[PDB]
């Protein structure tokens, strides 16, 4: 099953500006049912 | 160019992440490194001597390679670029100084913050703690379209200035999800803990992704409409720490460069939660462990702000929020820094 991704366990997030090459936001989702 | 400051800013981003992840493992993390970097670089315009160079070094700047001018002009260009119009992408970054009605601030400091960081100046009465907290927090809330509430959670009566900045980001997916396909699914927090989340689904599009052969993870890069991307990095079950140990600017660039080759652009069945997370940090408690011991000590030289009183650091907060849904991402953050006498 190499053409599937399930984000159903903790994952990391890197939001990147490609014009400035800046990491705008960085984080980790451990439990998405905490707002 | 703001390319001269890109290496230091990324270094700081990943140093901050690593500290949080290692000190509070098993917890949601979310922050804006850019907001923190820009706040502290702006603050440094008011620092003198050793204190000025130490803030910039803490932020990752190599002052043998870069001049102070290279740093500040880099931020000016960075912030200008982010604030320019885009079609399916809103980014706004702004700064402000809340200045004591009483005190005489040095014109050079005020001029530099306006010229480089486009700082808005507000005057306030810091004897009115309740009113000043509301004024600052309402400004940040308004600028973040309601997302960052109660940024400044404490304020001492001897504060004479609060620096703030904010970032607001709202961007559409190039490849959005169809919301009729979103349904609740199991999310495995750990071996014993399972929660329910709305899981978005798309399966007709090609996406940029890889299964890393050197590390226990997969990496998806999703493009936004406009000049932004997001990497979603999915460690294999139980391998989050292993990926965190290697999460560096160099690793991000490795993944990015791998995902510039069309053999990593393939059809994908993608299940991604619709969700919100947030982060809330006390930077005055954290940053001494990332190179900022001078700034938060009795020895800090902030005599570029005023000659009228001897100034020291007070509280510094950072809050951030992430909202992911079928149409795109909304992310916001803000940073405060209070100065007392
Ligand atoms: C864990 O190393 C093995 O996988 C490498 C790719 O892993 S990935 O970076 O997660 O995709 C593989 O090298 C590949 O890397 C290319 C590159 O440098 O960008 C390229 O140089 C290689 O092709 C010439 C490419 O090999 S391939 O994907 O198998 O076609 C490693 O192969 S290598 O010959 O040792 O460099 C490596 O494979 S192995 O030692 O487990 O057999
Ligand atoms: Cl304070
Ligand atoms: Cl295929
Ligand atoms: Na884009």
């Amino acid at each position: 099953n190499r053409h599937i991704l399930r984000f159903n366990r903790p994952f990391l997030v890197v939001i990147f500006s490609t014009s400035t090459q800046s990491v705008l936001f960085l984080g980790k989702v451990v439990d998405p049912t905490k707002p | 160019g703001s390319l001269k400051i890109a290496p230091a800013n990324a270094d700081f981003a990943f140093r901050f992440y690593y500290l949080i992840a290692s000190e509070t493992p098993g917890k949601n993390i979310f922050f804006s490194p850019l907001s923190i970097s820009a706040a502290y670089a702006m603050l440094s315009l008011g620092a003198c001597s050793h204190s000025r160079s130490q803030i910039l070094e803490g932020l990752g700047f190599n002052l043998t390679e870069l001049s102070e001018s290279d740093v500040h002009r880099g931020f000016q260009h960075l912030l200008h670029t982010l604030n320019l119009p885009g079609h399916g992408l809103e980014t706004r970054v702004g700064s402000a100084l809340f200045l004591s009605h009483n005190l005489k601030f040095l014109a050079k400091f005020l001029n530099d913050t306006m010229a480089v960081y486009e700082a808005k100046l507000f005057h306030t009465n810091f004897y009115d703690t309740v009113g000043t907290i509301q004024l600052i927090n309402d400004h940040v809330k308004k600028e973040t379209r309601g997302k960052i509430v109660d940024l400044v959670s404490e304020l001492k009566k001897d504060v004479l200035m609060v620096l703030v900045n904010y970032i607001y980001f709202k961007a559409l997916w190039e490849k959005p999800f169809i919301s009729s396909r979103t349904t609740p699914k199991d999310f495995y927090v750990d071996e014993n803990t399972t929660v329910r989340v709305p899981m978005m689904l798309q399966d007709q599009e090609h996406h940029w992704y890889l299964h890393d052969r050197y590390l226990p993870c997969s990496v998806l890069r999703m493009d936004y409409k406009g000049d932004a991307t997001v990497f979603f990095i999915l460690p294999n079950q139980g391998k989050m720490r292993e990926i965190e140990e290697v999460l560096t600017p160099e690793m991000l660039m490795r993944w990015n460069n791998l995902l510039r080759k069309r053999n990593f652009y393939k059809k994908l069945e993608l299940h991604l939660p619709k969700f919100s997370i947030s982060g809330s940090y006390v930077l005055d408690q954290i940053l001494p462990r990332l190179g900022f011991t001078d700034l938060f000590s009795k020895w800090a030289d902030l005599s570029g702000i005023t000659k009228q009183q001897k100034l020291e650091a007070s509280k510094s907060f950072h809050k951030a929020t992430l909202d992911v849904d079928e149409a795109g991402t909304e992310a916001a953050a803000a940073t405060s820094f209070a100065i007392k006498f």
